[PDB]
């Protein structure tokens, strides 16, 4: 049965002090009593646990800059995220900054847990930090007067109080109950992003997303003008596959298509699927001079180089309003205008690099064309 | 195509 359970990833995000690491011990302590069991630097904290019905892969970050670095990269990826506030401070800059990151990184669903309710005995407080947390909610698109709030004692409940223990099994009924099973790549439309390209026009790489079946149509979408080409076959390790699935290095023969007509950054697709652009907006953490990143800030102007899946395109940026310049350290929203179009959606990274290094890191919020 | 063990490769 368990090989069978679906995996869903979740994690604690909040202001520093609210009790994020505490609740994540809570939950594996009161769950495991109940039912059983590139160049950037990630700092987190993994830990899995078990409902009857789901396996969780849970992160946890020490301190706020793991997180804005940890959710941009995808390092910690959540299907759903357990906002952490505590009722003796209610919400907080981070705990603001965590909300609108989830929103810009595609963080889909947000459950809160009011944390150090045992310290607060004042049902107008609690009902006050209550109202202030689904108001930053809604204003950063979640819906917030419809969102679960867990009203509880991370510590008491890690200190073995039953009725507070109760709380966290609350917790874990709305992490079954609320969090949807997250959509598996294989139901996802085709996706190969192209690495090699080979005359018999063979095309290679990973099948990211979906599945590729000989005589399917499939669009080469990317860099120049969107080509569309039927699967003549599939290949791997020289034994002829029926069909290519995600996760598969395999090769692809496309019909009628010459090598010319295919070139770096461009990917595979399900026709009409994935759509080029040029200009879009993004949430992007520039790395610190300590993490081998830029010594110095960078201003508009700054023609960086932005590597989507397999190709590095060059790019022009456009900074806030009333952001001057961007320290190394720093995580902005990047409006950015690439030279040549790629094959786009919400929530595709890319690594920001000045020549063979490094120096920042992206994810796409809305295309914009 | 062109691999055999791990790499990018292919056929047709
Ligand atoms: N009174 C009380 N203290 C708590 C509770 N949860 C956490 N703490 C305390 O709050 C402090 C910070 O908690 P921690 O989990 O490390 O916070 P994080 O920075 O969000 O991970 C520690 O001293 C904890 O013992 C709670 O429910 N009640
Ligand atoms: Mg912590």
């Amino acid at each position: 049965f368990e090989r069978t359970k679906p995996h869903v990833n979740v994690g604690t995000i909040g202001h520093v002090d609210h009790g994020k690491t505490t609740l994540t011990a809570a939950i594996t302590t009161v769950l495991a009593k109940t039912y059983g069991g590139r160049g950037i630097t990630i700092n987190t904290s993994h830990v899995e646990y078990d409902t009857p019905t789901r396996h969780y892969a849970h992160v946890d970050c020490p301190g706020h800059a793991d997180y804005v670095k940890n959710m941009i990269t995808g390092a910690a990826q959540m299907d759903g995220a357990i906002l952490v506030v505590a009722a003796t401070d209610g919400p907080m800059p981070q705990t603001r900054e965590h909300i609108l990151l989830g929103r810009q990184v595609g963080v889909p669903y947000i459950i809160v847990f009011l944390n150090k309710c045992d310290m607060v005995d004042d049902e107008e407080l609690l009902e006050l930090v209550e109202m202030e947390v689904r108001e930053l909610l809604s204003q950063y698109d979640f819906p917030g007067d419809d969102t679960p709030i867990v009203r509880g004692s991370a510590l008491k409940a890690l200190e073995g109080d039953a009725e507070w223990e109760a709380k966290i099994l609350e917790l874990a009924g709305f992490l079954d109950s609320y969090i949807p099973e997250p959509e598996r790549a294989i139901d996802k439309p085709f996706l190969l992003p192209i690495e090699d390209v080979f005359s018999i026009t063979v095309v290679t790489g990973r099948v990211e997303r979906g599945i590729i079946k000989v005589g399917e149509e499939v669009e080469i979408v990317g860099i120049k003008e969107t080509q569309k080409s039927t699967c003549t076959g599939v290949e791997m390790f020289r034994k002829l596959l029926d069909e290519g699935r995600a996760g598969e290095n395999v090769g692809v023969l496309l019909r009628g298509i010459k090598r010319e007509e295919i070139e770096r950054g461009q990917v595979l697709a399900k026709p009409g699927t994935i759509k080029p652009h040029t200009k879009f907006e993004s949430e992007v953490y520039i790395l610190s001079k300590d993490e081998g990143g830029r010594h110095t800030p960078f201003f508009k102007g700054y023609r960086p180089q932005f590597y989507f899946r397999t190709t590095d395109v060059t790019g022009t940026i456009e900074l806030p309003e009333g952001v001057e310049m961007v320290m190394p350290g720093d995580n902005i929203k990047m409006v950015v205008t690439l030279i040549h179009p790629i094959a786009m959606d919400d929530g595709l990274r890319f690594a920001i690099r000045e020549g063979g290094r490094t120096v920042g890191a992206g994810v796409v919020a809305k295309v914009l064309g | 195509s062109c691999n055999c063990v791990c790499g990018f490769c292919c056929s047709x």
